């Protein structure tokens, strides 16, 4: 089993409300973790005025720049704007996105081109297994508290 | 008598019978004051001055207008922030952005403005809009807060043909906005 | 669907005896597009 | 269809919607364009530019234009120099005085001038006029010696309706100068 | 009595898309008054 | 009895035909040797196209400026111009405009305000008197030949 949680690097701070401007890292289309979940908690700051306008396009304003694999970058070329993925896998899903998936969504944050990742509570750790990077990124809970990503129990957003 | 009158189609590339003054240019085929962004003023503003009255017999002058404009905005639940027809001194240039339509600079009246306007606002002002939000249509002369405002629906995005005509016998201004329905 | 206004404004009263006329909107902290796609203007005076 | 329209009846002393240079300006109700003085040049053109053709679907345009001029000389035996009526590039100056009617510049067809103009002369000049002193009415085309004049008789101080329209259709132009009665 | 002239003048092929059309008259070694007392001028393009 | 003369002063020189634009001494209308005379032999130039036009308007404007007394200074403000008479004497018939008839309009000549004065060829030498200034002075003749006063027999325009 495993809960939703909103990663976040270190250097200056904020918190889960503040989120509207800064740039996104996720997973890929409907990943939960990386957008289902986050997409919920963000809604009622989205103004998104329901269909036919693309949920994905309230968010697509919402976020100064990101990267969701499988977004279209012809329509919503802003979902894929910090996609580190050099040539046609730009936005992709496939594996040829560095920031596809976990792992790449979360590396996404650690090259400072994202300030929140949302990527499962437990890859960060497995990704930096070293000591100090450990203990250099904050973890957003619902009740908007910084908790570290060793107290993801509580700092989860959904389950 | 006295008679101007021009009928624009498509306004080309070129225009040069008007004035394009802040951002404002044309387009395809079309007039642009704002281009959907934070912060721009736009005002167009024909080349030859018309004149309304007679001082050497105060009389004063018949005009009718119609123009089919349009306020497309990327979100239709943060609209921002107004498009207005005015009258003013030949001398005029952009007031005041943000929700001044760029036409006046104080919500009180300001008598050396001399600037009488038909407005259709589309955000809601509590220092100076009718208390219920509700976007609108308004009559404005040297203020900002009109003396006569009309409630109405944006239809975001949708062309709206629209015609105002003076009387200069009765001093009347009528202004319809008609969305294609 | 149509909306009109109607109201009594003294136009010599207010507004100078020549008159450019024209066309602005604008943006705040919060925008939309602004396109005007025609016009017609006739003005007599006797 | 793009349509400009302008009616002026009593030059007033303000005078707004026009352009004047050189010397030119208005009086009595009146537009006055040389004062009955030893070389000087007189012009006023109307301020908005007018867009004849299309390039965008070489369209040229149809286009009326009616007027009262006078031209009252001290001296019946001694006229000069010409009133004419000229079309021509928006960012036009008056150009060579003289027997030139402020238009022209030289004899010689000259192409860049791109100005098409009706010229009523009172001033015979060997060098380009019909060899038969005779005034006249011509059609100017870049040049200064008409494509085609008509001798007619000054009538000096009389009012004279005229008007001229052009044919965007068979691109033919009509002069007619007539002298109430 | 009147005076008139017709001539097929390709305008197109003279003078810009754009002009502005104006009146002027001119004085040399001899003159003469000239004045304007009215104008009219529509011109409508297809 | 008594004939026409061209009277001029001294001090450059020119002939009756170049007299266009020169300001003249006249007597007063219809005054003949002061006009009569001086607007026969100058009708050539005139370009006057007859009546109704005043044939006076048409020397009105081939002068630059003149005194001639008896002139509508009101019409023709150019016939009087040169006139000497301060005050509503101006351009007068009377004897209050110093200008006025055959010595006066010679003495329009001599203080240099008119080039040419038609006045009878008696006057000038009857008014001045001495030999010096009496030499000082020279006649136009219709043959445009500048012959000297004591030469008017011949110098004289009509009989
Ligand atoms: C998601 O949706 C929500 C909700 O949307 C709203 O509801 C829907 C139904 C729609 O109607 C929609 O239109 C509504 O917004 C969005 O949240 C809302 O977002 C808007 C847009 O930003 C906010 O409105 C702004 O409010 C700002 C702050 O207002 C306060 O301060 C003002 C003075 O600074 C004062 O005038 C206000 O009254 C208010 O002050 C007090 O506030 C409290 C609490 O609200 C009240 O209780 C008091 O009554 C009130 N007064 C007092 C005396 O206490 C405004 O600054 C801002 O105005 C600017 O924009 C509007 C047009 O959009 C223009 O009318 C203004 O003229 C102005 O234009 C220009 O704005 C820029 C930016 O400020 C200025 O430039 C900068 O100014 C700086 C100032 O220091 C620097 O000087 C800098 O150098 C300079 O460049 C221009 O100078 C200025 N021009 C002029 C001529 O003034 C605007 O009105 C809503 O407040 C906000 N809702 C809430 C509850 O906060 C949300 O954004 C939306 N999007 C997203 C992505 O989620
Ligand atoms: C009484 O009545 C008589 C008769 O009237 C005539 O007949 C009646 C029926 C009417 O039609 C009436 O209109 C007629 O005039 C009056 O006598 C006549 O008076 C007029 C007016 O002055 C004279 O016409 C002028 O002729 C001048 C000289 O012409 C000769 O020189 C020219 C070059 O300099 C040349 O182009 C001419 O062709 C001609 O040269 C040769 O002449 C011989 C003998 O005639 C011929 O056999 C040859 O064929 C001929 N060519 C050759 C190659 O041999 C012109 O200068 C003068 O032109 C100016 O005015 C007219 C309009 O009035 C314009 O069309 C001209 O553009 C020009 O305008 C401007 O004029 C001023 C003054 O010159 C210039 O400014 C000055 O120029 C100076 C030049 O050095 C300096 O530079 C100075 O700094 C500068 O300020 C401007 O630059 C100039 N602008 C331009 C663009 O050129 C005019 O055409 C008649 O010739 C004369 N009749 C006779 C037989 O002489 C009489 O005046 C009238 N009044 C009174 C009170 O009695
Ligand atoms: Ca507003
Ligand atoms: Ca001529
Ligand atoms: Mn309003
Ligand atoms: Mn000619």
């Amino acid at each position: 089993h495993y809960y939703a949680v909103a990663v976040v690097k270190k250097g200056g701070s904020f918190q889960l409300n503040e989120l509207q401007g800064l740039k996104s890292c996720h997973t890929g289309l409907r990943r939960t973790a990386g957008w289902n979940v986050p997409i919920g908690t963000l809604r009622p700051f989205l103004n998104w005025t329901g269909p036919p306008e693309p949920i994905e396009a309230a968010v697509a304003r919402f976020f100064s720049a990101s990267c969701v694999p499988g977004a279209d970058k012809g329509q919503f070329p802003n979902l894929c704007r910090l996609c580190a993925g050099t040539g046609e896998n730009k936005c992709a899903f496939s594996s040829q996105e560095p920031y596809f998936s976990y792992s790449g969504a979360f590396k996404c944050l650690k090259d400072g081109a994202g300030d929140v990742a949302f990527i499962r509570e437990s890859t960060v750790f497995e990704d930096l297994s070293d000591e100090a990077e450990r203990d250099e990124y904050e973890l957003l809970c619902p009740d908007n508290t910084r908790k570290p990503v060793d107290k993801f129990k509580d700092c989860h957003l959904a389950r | 008598t006295e008679t101007t009158s021009f009928s624009i189609t498509k306004f080309g590339p070129d225009q040069p019978n008007l004035i394009f003054q802040g951002d404002g240019y044309t387009t395809k085929e079309r007039l642009t004051l704002t281009k959907a962004v934070r912060n721009t003023v736009g005002r167009a503003l024909y080349s030859s001055p018309i004149h309304i009255w007679d001082s050497k017999t105060g009389n004063v002058a018949n005009f009718v207008t119609s123009f089919t404009f349009v306020i497309d905005a990327p979100n239709s639940y943060n609209v921002a922030d107004g498009f207005t027809f005015f009258i003013a001194p030949v001398d005029t240039k952009p007031q005041t952005g943000g929700g001044y339509l760029g036409v006046f600079n104080s919500k009180d009246y300001d008598k050396t403005s001399q600037t009488v306007a038909v407005e259709f606002d589309t955000f809601y002002n509590t220092a100076w809009d009718p208390s219920n939000g509700d976007r609108h249509i308004g009559i404005d002369v040297n203020s900002i807060k009109s003396i006569n405002t009309k409630s109405w629906a944006l239809q975001n995005g949708k062309e709206a043909n629209v015609v105002i005509a003076f009387n200069g016998a009765t001093n009347v201004l009528t202004v319809s906005l008609t969305y294609p329905n | 669907t149509s909306y009109t206004l109607n109201e009594v404004v003294p136009l010599k009263e207010f507004v100078p005896e020549w008159v450019r006329i024209g066309f602005s909107a604008t943006t705040g902290a919060e925008f939309a597009a602004h396109e005007v796609l025609s016009w017609y203007f006739n003005s007599e005076l006797a």
